[PDB]
């Protein structure tokens, strides 16, 4: 599990753009304030290798 | 005692920013994501790091596909208060491969 791809939401990368974490970018409508339910925490995940 | 620039999207600098410090005797130039201070300093964690009036110098700076391109030009003046009205070209000084998005900036000055 130490291998990880990021994110499902609204933006997108530009050619060789490299994206970081720092507040919650959410995975759905509501805001999360730290939340990890419905809508909530980062859509982050690690591969099952 | 004008001496750099920070760009950066939010400028918490716990999100990657870009950040340029002149020394005198060097450039020097970070993408850092170590908070940075309220307001910058310069009395008298970073995935990136490098290291190179009577008078105007001239920057442009532009992002493209992560490469963040700077040219320049020094120049003599003899009127401080407004751009010079002759003509002259920027050449390229450097081709940052630094991969990050910018949308807000900030200037560096030395205090007492
Ligand atoms: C680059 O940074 C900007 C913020 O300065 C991001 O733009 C915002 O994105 C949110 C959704 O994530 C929108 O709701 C805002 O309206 C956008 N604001 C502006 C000023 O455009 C931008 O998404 C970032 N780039 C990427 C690819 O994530
Ligand atoms: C400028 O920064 C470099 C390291 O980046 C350092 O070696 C040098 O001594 C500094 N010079 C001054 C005047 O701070
Ligand atoms: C420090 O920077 C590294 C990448 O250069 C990053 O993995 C780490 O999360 C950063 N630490 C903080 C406090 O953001």
């Amino acid at each position: 599990y130490n291998y990880r791809y990021r994110l499902f939401r609204k933006s997108n990368l530009k050619p060789f753009e490299r994206d970081i974490s720092t507040e919650i970018y959410q995975a759905g409508s509501k805001p999360c304030n730290g939340v990890e339910g419905f809508n909530c925490y980062f859509p982050l995940q690690s591969y099952g290798f | 005692i004008i001496r750099g620039w920070i760009f950066g999207t939010t400028l918490d600098s716990k999100t990657q920013s870009l950040l340029i410090v002149n020394n005198a005797t060097n450039v020097v130039i970070k993408v850092c994501e170590f908070q940075f201070c309220n307001d910058p300093f310069l009395d008298v964690n970073c995935t990136f790091e490098y290291v190179s009036f009577k008078n105007l110098r001239e920057f442009v700076f532009k992002n493209i596909d992560g490469y963040f391109k700077i040219y320049s030009k020094h120049t003599p003046i003899n009127l401080v208060r407004d751009l010079p009205q002759g003509f002259s070209a920027l050449e390229p000084l450097v081709d940052l491969p630094i991969g990050i998005n910018i949308t807000r900036f900030q200037t560096l000055l030395a205090l007492h």
